[PDB]
Parts: structure tokens; C-alpha cells; sequence
């Protein structure tokens, strides 16, 4: 069994949830010798550091995947949402707790992958950029058998979404969901940028993908579906720049 | 000497190393002295030519432009005459180093620059000029040249290099990027607004290189071919990546054509030819 | 066997710094930690 | 795999004939062709054709074209006659 | 003056030269190095990470499916797939270890291949995953294949086996292009016993095979990657 | 007199036999400093350190000489054999014991050399090959008075099937049969490769080249021939890589 | 100071060194002090330049290609046109280089290369280009450009060298070879195979250079002849070999034509004559 | 600037000059040296094997 | 009487090694050891 509580949230897993921790590095509080910005960052209690539960999707048998962009899918969550918007600046490493259970007759494979600076390629080709509302879509993400929409990004899981092979994503920081072993992953995220702090708006630090690898193949009768749950957890968020709260669209 | 493999006999172990969980995300070293009876054989081989900094590291053409020595008299646009020609920095429109560059997802290295100037001259000409090239690299965001004979050309600032065509000039631009180091990927916006470019971001700038011809025109037309070569050093690279599988069809952007050609080789047989 | 002497005070000027010694592979191949031993600050 | 081009020629005593080897390897290290007659290698662009012309043929030979390619058959025989 | 003699090659512009040169932007200050996780020294550090191998290329487009290896229910001395071992080409010439690869031109050390089992956890199989060094053909049937290394696999709560194919050569280093003197050999799965469905279950199940380097891997002698190709320069 | 005792297997010789080692370089295995390949060596027990004896030549007045190529003379011979073709990968020194005895009214001198990757000339010039079947003939070797053949190498001892002029071919590790003197030679051979270990099979190490230099001039009224036998034994042989048994043309 | 020879008077010897035995394939060091009455010299000699390094290690051309620079519009095979040229490494293509290293049956060196390129203007030109030549070499089975102006001359990998014609480039290349040391002689195949070519290997696989004139065309056509000279160094040779006594007839073969003439000279005279 | 002379014999390339020049593959390392027998240091020590000379030389 | 210095960080750079001191014909001229001291191994 595993028990994580943070804050006034537990996630219990009779599972022995081994947790992945992206290129063996725990997320940190912004150092002093890596500091530039000099205001005095905040550091919110128990009210952020604890688990966020997106909505969950339905894995069918020919669903291509899933794709989370942080910190925009938690953008709306409680007290980090509201810290996010009224900041200038923020970084934040996550938690991120991805459940599908199922029975010993149900076979398939989900590939829990974190993407550092994952940007999205256009369907259209030329140098057409994704607009903000697609690749800030929220605790909803994007759905990968969707169909194409007038700036939105590319929906094809065989290439990640960026002109890369699928097969080759296990390089970044992963976990199976392999229906026989697991029903969970836990993927513990640093914060990754090439500056020591950022604003949360406008760039997307990581990407997290579900992607059906082996397909579901759910007991003869059975509904052919199984619901996946993403849990979210924000680690060591600190907060800089306080001021009228930021107006985005959408 | 590195052992590579160490001398292993036959094993009754009940801490299987062969079976694992793929599912954990990690790849646990098993080596061959797990799974066969393996002799003892030293590695004779220290990877020098497989670290980052000899990686990425020769000199790559990545950018080639042809400007002219000609008579300027009586010509508005300048540019478009090819009397001069510049060209913000980037090490994206050359694919092999692009894609090598795009295996990491950040990179911090200075640059070594080296300008190759090559003259011909096609129609009729008496003798081959003695021409000699002014390479200035402009700040990023600074004023290019808007003719040939401007007075951004004797900038007090910006760095300038003279050099005879046929020769070559050499000169390194240390690490000029604004963060700790280069994004080869930019999952963001320059701002929070709905119309705003993704991707392409300022953060990458290198500056830009302005070339003309310093001589006053000969009785014929000269044509001079540059070609800029790049070599990265002090290289520093940073979170591995997924190799670019499809073409590229923009600098800056991920985006790859419509309708490409699948890259996975199909095999001639079943799943069981070898 | 080998001689450097630097004939530029930048240090962007210098040749190529050659092999990092200490390369280690598990950060990308063994990510994995149990969380219930508390590793996280 | 290797291929020879033509797989078979008949040509007039002491005449040249150009044979073609190729591979399916996009990229062989070694391609030609094995011969006794004196031969020509034609300026050619690329890696995996080359071009010959075998000069003064005599008797009929047997011409190999050769490769390091291990896909299918890495040598392929043409057949050379002579009439006169 | 200090008496001086040019040496053949003055003058010239190789590009792999690497010495010192002046700077155009003299006194200028980069900004600090701040710590970023992932930091890769050598290029042997990131081939050790397993990736998914399009084992099962048959499709004409490229789908997660090739990534998937099918297995059959009630199938005896059968054959799952068989490969040959050129990194650089076929099933591997795009996973990470090939395209690492073919920047290279020669490789020596063993590999680390690896099968993971997706089926209902209710099911049983024990697969015999093969390894023949170069010098015979490819195993045509299973008593073939166990002459040679080889892995008896029983599927069961681990559900993922790691077979090394061990360096198998005469010559130090082979090359990364295909090779008839530097072929290493073939890679096969059969059937030990076979795959049994539990009830109310039927249809494919799959396996999922990885590759990677072990930590004796070298790669010597740079070259250009065949992948990616451009007739025409890019712009923004 | 002199006897060596290999496994179970006994040459006797009331000659004072000296052998030449070639190069001063006793056979020795693989050391661990020059090992490449990983698998633990097999190392044959006396089941394959045995003398084999090849079938015997005739030499006549006007005999040229004959050629055998190691390993592949042995490729046949009992237990080696068999292990040459299971295995992927082989090393092995050999003792060559040459054997021709005649009266004290016979005259006549063989040249008993070993050459190290003796590459043979095809007799069609250009740039033809000599075919697998005429480099790896077995126990019979290559008689060297016999005719040409299609892709068979060229047969003229003078130019030692290579090129090369037959008196200068005591630069390799040779001994004389001189039929006034000895009527035995012993010549050990290490491996030699530019590789630590290689296929047996594709490739031949060693060359042994059995030359009549001075002819063989029987007494009057005597059968003008004499028969020459060849006896080897493996030295210090290593195989690797065990597999299905290779298939090779004849 | 080393002696040569030792002072050496009337010896009724019972050892008698002067009577051995050639059977055994020993040369049983025989001096002159052991035959005749000596006297003492000394060797005043070390013998620097019969040492492999030197007896192999001086720079020979290799190669030589003509390659032109002239309008390339309207032309398919640029190869044929002669507008770029490629070469498989090889030091068997000259003979007398050839002979020397196929005195040793392996042998380990590395190269040093020295390409000399020399402009010729045949036709009516109103002057001699200033002409600039890449001198690319490609690893072993990397693809070779296929037109003059191709994307593979570009490459990011391929070490290259631009030097002016009428100049000289130098660049040492390591010993590249995959086995401990060259194959100068192969008495195998690449696999048992009935049909396979013997001798001729890709173990002794040196490289390849690709040679272009980098400047776009004049007015008139100059034909550029580039000799390839190789110098080994770092020299390591085995395995005394029979020199070379008939021609050559390809490279990698040790074949020899039909109906050479003899090597070794007749006498004019009887065997008694001096 | 070092203040220097070129010296006559300047961008000659003399063939038996043996002096370094940069590599062209940089960092590249050669496979490790194996035991070969016969290693030939100088061509003196194998003028001193015997071969056959062709004395009858009247054919 | 004489000096050098590396310029370059390889090995294959370097000039010529010079002479192989310890050079000795035996290996060739005297290959002959009776087999009856078992000097095999």
C-alpha cells in the first residue's frame, strides 16, 4: 500500500506506487545564487500543496490520447489558480497522479509521459502558429482524436504533436499504465526552464500526454471503455510580483 | 582500464536481473554478464567523441548569400540590387545541425564564426578584382544597413571584419542569449494575447550579420558568394529530446508538412522476415 | 603531451573545452524513487 | 539486393558494352564488378549504380557484379556472348 | 622579427580545426549558469534509455501499431518475430539508439532489448526470445533458435523481460550501415509453450519490445544522419 | 628420437626433430587485455588437441607442390570440425608435422612453409576472384600441378600463387625436407589476425605450402614418386558463439 | 659506439659455426670473425632510416583528379561534366607505394594528407580565378554528393577543408580501421557464400574525398588538377611478407596479367660467368 | 602581434618534411592495439633472414 | 638539440615517433626451440 497526504488531500494506492522523479531531481525553491528577481517570493501553505483532480477522460478503444499543458490545467484549481493570476511570476514543480483502474481481463498500455517545453506543431504547415486557446485549454486539455480546428495544433499521436516519433518518447520522464500490472502512475515534476522563474500565463513549463499504447481491449460484453483520472499536486510553488489580477483570453 | 565486462559463470540466482517492470519508466542497467556465462574484456574507450561538446561541435555552413560589386549609381533599392544582404543569425536553416541541435531542449554555447567570400565573374571580364568584404555583426534588434554606402556600415559599435574575397574571416561571439540558455523549444507566448505568435520567441536572438562589398564597382559585375560557418563551443546542453522524424517547414516552429511521407520503413515480409 | 596558452582575455575566445569527466546516466535510466522513504524536501 | 544491368547481352567479338551494377543498400561500401576484360568506370553521381564499359570482349565471360549489401543476393552474374 | 616558416596548409579553412580566435564582443558578461535538471554530458549517457521499437513495420503508414507486436492464442513452436541486427536500419533506424547511431559510423558493445506484456493479467505464456550470432541464417524454426543465447520468458507479475544481446564479433567495431563482414547476427521470439486466454477474453494481445544500449556502448566515428534531408534553406 | 603425446594421439620420430615456432610465438589463448568480444570461450579439451592426419600426396618427379589453408584443411576432422561450424567465432594455433621419409639413394627437398593471410591470385587477371570452393578444398588441399579452373586460383609455384618469387618465401616461418637430412618437419603456428578471433570459416588464417624445390630424384629402377603426409593438431583453440550449425558451399 | 666486428685470429674451432643445417629455417648468425681472421670496427650506424617509420613515411601522391569550375546551367551528370570528383581512399592505386606496404601483412598508421591543387586555363581567358576548392572527406559509406552544388557538401559531419588553388591543405586523419590494423591481405570472404568476392575487404576501408571548386563559374572554363598525397606516420608493421615480383592488375587483388615477362634476369653467360 | 619573418622555402610543400598538422577527426579513438606476432621495428632485421638466390639464372 | 611541443590535443597529430630502439631479428632468424624442453604452454 502507499499513502501520500498533502494538505487536506490523500491519495491511497494499494498499489506499490513507485513514483518517477523527472531526471532524478526533486523540485526546489528558487536559490539564492540562482535568483535574479530580487522581490521576496511567496510561498503558499497547506491551501496549494495539495492534490487537484482534473475531470476525467474515457479511454475507448480507438481513443488517440490525451494532452495536459501545466501550469495551465491548473489555472482555475482553488487558491493556486487565484496566486497564479495575481502574480507576475511563478514556478512550481507537480505531482502528477494518473489512475485508470481495471479488471484481470482488460488489456492495454497508457503511456504517462512529461514533456518539457512541448511545442505543439500546427495541422496547417508553413510557419502557422497554435493559438493561445488551444495550447491553454485548461483542466479539460487537448483530446488527441479530436478533429483539427483554424489554429489549433496537430492531432496525430504516431509524431507527439511535433514532427518526433512516438516510439521514442520514453527519452523524457514516463510511466506505464499497463492494465495487467498498474492503475496507477505518479511522475513527481522540477521546475524545468531556462530561467529561474517565469510567468504562468504565457508559457507552459511542461506537457503531461496520456497515450494509449496498447489499445484497450476491454471482456467480451463489457462496455468498451475505461475512465483515466489525472491528480495534480503543485510541489514547492513559490509566487513573485503581485498585482491586478491578469486578464487572458479565454 | 575501464572494465566492460566482467569474467561471470553459470548462475542459480533467485534475484532475476532479466525480469523487470518497464512500467516504472526506468531502464535498469542489466548487463551482459546477467543473462550469458561472459568472459572478462576491458572498454579500451573513453566516449570523447560522443560528449555533447565534439557532438555538436564543427563548423557547419548556415548561411550562404551571394551579394555584388557593381556600379550603384542610379539604383533605389540597394538590397534588392544584392549590393548588400544581411541576415539575423540562427542555426535552424541547416536541417542536419537543427536536428542535432533539437535532440536537447536547451543549449548554451559560444560561437565560432568563420566567413568564406568566393568571387566569380560570369560575364565579360578583363581581370578578377581585388575585392574586400565587410562582415558587421549587429547587435540584436539594432539598425541593419539600409544601402550599400550607409552610415550604419561606420558604426562605432558594431563589430566589423575586412576581409579579402577568396580568404576567410574568423572571430568568436561568446553566449549573448538573454537567459541562462538557448530554448530550441519555446512552449509559450511573448505575452498573454489571443492573436500572438507560439513558439518563435525573442530569447533566441544571436543577433544578425550584415555583408556588403566595400569596394567602389569595377568596369564589370562581380559576384561574391558568402557562406557563413558556424562552430558551437563551451556547448551545454540540457534535457534529452525525441529526434526530429518528419521535415521542418519554418525556423522556429515544430510544424512539419501536410501529407509527408511515412518515415517507419516497411518491411519487406511479415512481422517474422529477417 | 598537450599545450594551451591563451592569447585572448575572453573566455568565449578559447578552443574547445574538451570531455566532461563525469558522465552518469542514471539520471536519464533510473529516475525512479520510492516515495515512502520522504526523498522529497 | 545486387543487380547486374543487362542480365544478359549478346555483342560482336572485340565490342564494349556497358554493364550497370546496383544495390538496394542506398549506401554500399563496395560495388563493382568482377571482370577480366579491361574495363571503365562511368562518371556517375551516387553510391549504390555504377556504370561500366567493358571494353574488347573475346570470349563470353561472365561478368559479377559485386556489393557488401547483405540484403538478398550480394553478387549478381551477367552473361556476355560473343558472335563473329 | 622571430624567423618563420608557413607550413602547407596555411591559409585553409578545415572545419574541425578548433582553435582560439578573437572576440567580437569583447568584456561582455553571459548571463550566470543556473542549475537545470537534465543536464547531458555524452551522448552515451541517453542511448541506455529504453525506447519502443516499430517491431511490427508492416503497415503502410505509421501507426502506434507497428509499435505493437501481436501474439495469438493457441499457437505451438510458432515464431512471434524475427529481426536482424543492423541498429542502423530497418526496425531500429528510428528509435533513439538508431538515430544516436547513424550520427556514427562505427559501434561496438551490447544491446539491452527488452519485451513488455500487455495482455489480461488472467493470461499465461512462456516465450524463448533468441539471439543467433552473425555467421548462421536466421532461425527458421524454435530448435534453431535455443542453439543459440536465448532467454526462456514466463509471463507472469513481472511482466517485462530484458535479454542483452551480447557483442559477438571477431573485429573490434562494426558499422553502423549494413554490412555483410560486420553483420551482428539475428534477433527472434517463439512460443515456448504458448498463449492462453483467460474466458470471455479473445483477440491479439501485444508486446511492447524496447532497445537500448548497455554501458559498454561506443560509437566512434562521426558522420551525417540520413534521417533528415533539406533542398532549400528554411526561414521564419 | 622425439614423441609428442597430444590427448590420445602419439607422433614418433627417430629424427632429432626441431620445430620452428613461428615468429618465436608460442600459441597462446586470448588474453583479457586484447579481448573484444564478451561470451566466455569454450576451450576443447583432448577431444580436438589431437594430430589429425590428412590423406597423403604423391610427390613425383614432376610434382609442383600442394596448398592447404587452416582451419578450413581440419573442418572435417572429428570433434574440431564440429565445433568450427557450431561456433560464430574461433582462434586457434596448430603443430604442422610434414612427413617424408625416402633411402639414403633418393635426393630431393621440400619446402614446408606456413604464410599468414596467403591471398591467392585468380589465373584470369583483371580483377577477378577466387571462388569460395578453391580456397576452402578441405583435406585435399590445392595441387598445384593440376589445371585452371573456373575462379580457381593460378598455379604456377614460382610466383607462389600470389605474385610473389618462390625463393623469397623463406621470409615466412619455413623448415626444408631434405631427403639426405630429415624426412620430417615441424613447424607450430600461433593465431594471427589482425582481429583477437574471427570466423573459422570465412576466413583462412594460415597457408601451408608444401614445395619441392629440388626434385625428386628417385635410385635407378625405382618407383619414381613418394608419398608426402601432412599431420596437425590444434593448439590452444578457442571457440565462441554457439549456435545452429553454419551452412558454407561444400 | 656499437661494434661491428670483433678482433678475431686463427681459430681451430670445434664448434665449428660455418656448418649448419637450413632444414631447421633458422639464420644462424654467422659473422665474419667466424670465418676469417678480424679485426675490430666499429658500426658508427643505428640505422634511423631503414626503421619502418621511415622506410614507409614520406609523402606520395595517391591520387590525382581533374576537376573544372565552369557555367554548370543546363548540365545533368555534373560528375561526368566533371565538376566534382570522389575517390575511395586507397594507398594501392600507386605502385611503388603499394610494394613497400605489402612487404608487412598488417599494417597501423595514421595519415597525414597534403592535396595540392594546380589551375590550368586551356582555352582563350582573360585572366587566372581566384578559385577556392573543397577537399571533403566522408567517412567510410557516407553518402557522396551528387551534384556540384549538392546539400551533402554542406554537411554538418564531414570534415572539410577550403584552401585557395595553386595552395596546398595538410589534415591528419587517426587510423580509422575497425580491426587492431589494416588487412593489407585477406584470404577470405565477407561471409561463406559461393558467389562473394575474395580478398578484397571493407575492413582496409580508409575513407573517401570529394573534391568540388567551390566558386560559382567565369566567363571562361579552368580545369583545377588536385593531387592527393599521403604520408604515414605512427607507423606499426607485421608479418614480413615476399615482395612484390610481377605488376599489379587491381587494387585489393594480388592477380597478376597473363603473359608477363620473367622477373629474374638471364644470365650472359653460363652459370660460371661474372 | 608577435612580430615574425617569413623565411624563403615559405608554403612550400616538401614531401619528407614530417611536421603536425590538425586532424580531422577530432577526439576520434582508434581501435586498441592487439598482440600481433612478428612486429618488424627495422627493415635490418629482416634483410638477415635467408632467402634462395636464383643463381641458375639461364633460363 | 632539439625540441617539440604538441599543438594539437591528438595523437594522430603528432610528427613521426622516430626509431623502434629495441629492434632484434630473432624473432625471424632464430624461430627454431626444441619442443622437448616443453616450452608450449
Amino acid at each position: 500500500v502507499q499513502q501520500i497526504t498533502l494538505g487536506n488531500s490523500t491519495i491511497t494506492t494499494q498499489e506499490a506506487a513507485n513514483a518517477v522523479v523527472c531526471y532524478a531531481e526533486w523540485p526546489e525553491y528558487l536559490p539564492d545564487v540562482d535568483a535574479s528577481d530580487v522581490n521576496k517570493t511567496s510561498k503558499p501553505d497547506t491551501s496549494v500543496c495539495r492534490f487537484y483532480t482534473l475531470d476525467s477522460k474515457t479511454w475507448t478503444t480507438g481513443s488517440k490520447g490525451w494532452c495536459w499543458k501545466l501550469p495551465d490545467a491548473l489555472k482555475d484549481m482553488g487558491v493556486f489558480g487565484q496566486n497564479m493570476f495575481f502574480h507576475s511570476l511563478g514556478r512550481s514543480g507537480y505531482t502528477v497522479h494518473v489512475q485508470c483502474n481495471a479488471t484481470k481481463f482488460h488489456s492495454g498500455c497508457l503511456l504517462v509521459v512529461v514533456i518539457p517545453e512541448h511545442q505543439l506543431a500546427s495541422h496547417e504547415g508553413g510557419n502557422v502558429s497554435v493559438k493561445y486557446t488551444f495550447t491553454h485549454p485548461g483542466e479539460r486539455g487537448i483530446d488527441l482524436s479530436s478533429a483539427n480546428e483554424v489554429g489549433g495544433p496537430v492531432k496525430d499521436v504516431i509524431y507527439n504533436m511535433n514532427g518526433t516519433l512516438l516510439g521514442n518518447l520514453l527519452i523524457f520522464p514516463h510511466q506505464f499504465i499497463n492494465l495487467r500490472t498498474n492503475n496507477t502512475a505518479t511522475i513527481v515534476i522540477p521546475y524545468i526552464n531556462s530561467v529561474p522563474i517565469d510567468s504562468m500565463t504565457r508559457h507552459n513549463n511542461v506537457s503531461l500526454m496520456v497515450i494509449p499504447i496498447a489499445p484497450l481491449t476491454v471482456p467480451t460484453g463489457a462496455t468498451p471503455s475505461l475512465p483515466i483520472t489525472v491528480t495534480i499536486a503543485p510541489m514547492c510553488t513559490e509566487f513573485s510580483g503581485i498585482r491586478s489580477k491578469s486578464i487572458v483570453p479565454q | 582500464q575501464t572494465v566492460a565486462s566482467i569474467s561471470s559463470g553459470p548462475k542459480h540466482t533467485q534475484k532475476v536481473p532479466i525480469l523487470t517492470a518497464n512500467e516504472t519508466g526506468a531502464t535498469m542497467p542489466v548487463l551482459p554478464s546477467d543473462s550469458i556465462e561472459t568472459r572478462t574484456t576491458y572498454m579500451h574507450f573513453n566516449g570523447s567523441e560522443t560528449d555533447v561538446e565534439c557532438f555538436l561541435g564543427r563548423a557547419a555552413c548556415v548561411h550562404v548569400t551571394e551579394i555584388q560589386n557593381k556600379d550603384a549609381t542610379g539604383i533605389d533599392n540597394h538590397r534588392e540590387a544584392k549590393l548588400f544582404n544581411d541576415w539575423k543569425i540562427n542555426l535552424s536553416s541547416l536541417v542536419q545541425l537543427r536536428k542535432k541541435l533539437e535532440l536537447f531542449t536547451y543549449v548554451r554555447f559560444d560561437s565560432e564564426y568563420t566567413i568564406l567570400a568566393t568571387a566569380s565573374q560570369p560575364d565579360s571580364a578583363n581581370y578578377s578584382s581585388n575585392l574586400v568584404v565587410q562582415a558587421m555583426y549587429v547587435p540584436p534588434g539594432a539598425p541593419n544597413p539600409k544601402e550599400w554606402d550607409d552610415y550604419t556600415w561606420q558604426s562605432a559599435s558594431n563589430p566589423s571584419v575586412f576581409f579579402k574575397v577568396g580568404d576567410t574571416s574568423r572571430f568568436s561571439v561568446p553566449y549573448v542569449g538573454l537567459a541562462s540558455a538557448y530554448n530550441c523549444f519555446y512552449d509559450g507566448y511573448s505575452h498573454d494575447d489571443a492573436e500572438t505568435q507560439y513558439g518563435i520567441t525573442v530569447l533566441n536572438h544571436m543577433g544578425s550579420m550584415a555583408f556588403r562589398i566595400v569596394n567602389e564597382h569595377d568596369e564589370h559585375k562581380t559576384l561574391v558568394k558568402i557562406r557563413v560557418y558556424h562552430r558551437a563551443k563551451h556547448v551545454e546542453a540540457w534535457i534529452p529530446r525525441a529526434p526530429r522524424a518528419l521535415p521542418y517547414t519554418s525556423i522556429g516552429r515544430t510544424n512539419y508538412p501536410k501529407n509527408t511521407e511515412p518515415v517507419i520503413k516497411k518491411r519487406k515480409g511479415d512481422i517474422k522476415s529477417y | 603531451t598537450f599545450t594551451v596558452i591563451n592569447y585572448y582575455k575572453d573566455a568565449a575566445s578559447t578552443s574547445s573545452a574538451g570531455q566532461s569527466l563525469s558522465m552518469d546516466p542514471s539520471k536519464f535510466t533510473e529516475p525512479v524513487k520510492d516515495l515512502m522513504l520522504k526523498g522529497a524536501p | 539486393q545486387t543487380s547486374v544491368s543487362p542480365s544478359k547481352v549478346i555483342l560482336p567479338r572485340g565490342g564494349s558494352v556497358l554493364v550497370t551494377c546496383s544495390t538496394s543498400c542506398d549506401q554500399p561500401k563496395l560495388l563493382g564488378i568482377e571482370t577480366p576484360l579491361p574495363k571503365k568506370e562511368l562518371l556517375l553521381p551516387g553510391n549504390n549504380r555504377k556504370v561500366y564499359e567493358l571494353s574488347n570482349v573475346q570470349e563470353d565471360s561472365q561478368p559479377m557484379c559485386y556489393s557488401n549489401c547483405p540484403d538478398g543476393q550480394s553478387t549478381a552474374k551477367t552473361f556476355l556472348t560473343v558472335y563473329w | 622579427g622571430l624567423p618563420t616558416t608557413t607550413l602547407p596548409g596555411s591559409g585553409q579553412f578545415l572545419t574541425t580545426d578548433d582553435r582560439q580566435s578573437p572576440s567580437a564582443l569583447p568584456n561582455y558578461e553571459p548571463t550566470p549558469r543556473i542549475h537545470i535538471p537534465g543536464k547531458v554530458h555524452n551522448l552515451l549517457e541517453i542511448i541506455q534509455v529504453d525506447t519502443l521499437i516499430p517491431m511490427n513495420n508492416t503497415h503502410t503508414k505509421d501507426e502506434v501499431n507497428s509499435y505493437l507486436i501481436p501474439l495469438n492464442a493457441n499457437r505451438q513452436n510458432e515464431q512471434v518475430f524475427g529481426t536482424n541486427l543492423f541498429i542502423g536500419d530497418g526496425v531500429f533506424k528510428t528509435t533513439l539508439l538508431g538515430e544516436i547511431v547513424q550520427y556514427y559510423t562505427h559501434w561496438s558493445g551490447s544491446l539491452r532489448f527488452s519485451l513488455m506484456y500487455t495482455g489480461p493479467a488472467l493470461s499465461s505464456a512462456k516465450l524463448i526470445l533468441a539471439y543467433t550470432p552473425p555467421g548462421a541464417r536466421g532461425p527458421q524454426d524454435r530448435r534453431e533458435a535455443m542453439l543459440g543465447t536465448h532467454v526462456v520468458w514466463d509471463i507472469g507479475l513481472q511482466s517485462t523481460i530484458v535479454m542483452t544481446i551480447p557483442w559477438t564479433s571477431g573485429v573490434q567495431f562494426r558499422y553502423t550501415d549494413p554490412d555483410t563482414y560486420t553483420s551482428a547476427g539475428f534477433l527472434s521470439c517463439w512460443y515456448q509453450t504458448s498463449l492462453i486466454l483467460p474466458p470471455e477474453t479473445t483477440g491479439q494481445v501485444y508486446l511492447l519490445s524496447f532497445i537500448s544500449a548497455c554501458p559498454d556502448f561506443k560509437l566512434r566515428l562521426m558522420k551525417d544522419t540520413q534521417t533528415i534531408s533539406q533542398t532549400v534553406a528554411l526561414t521564419e
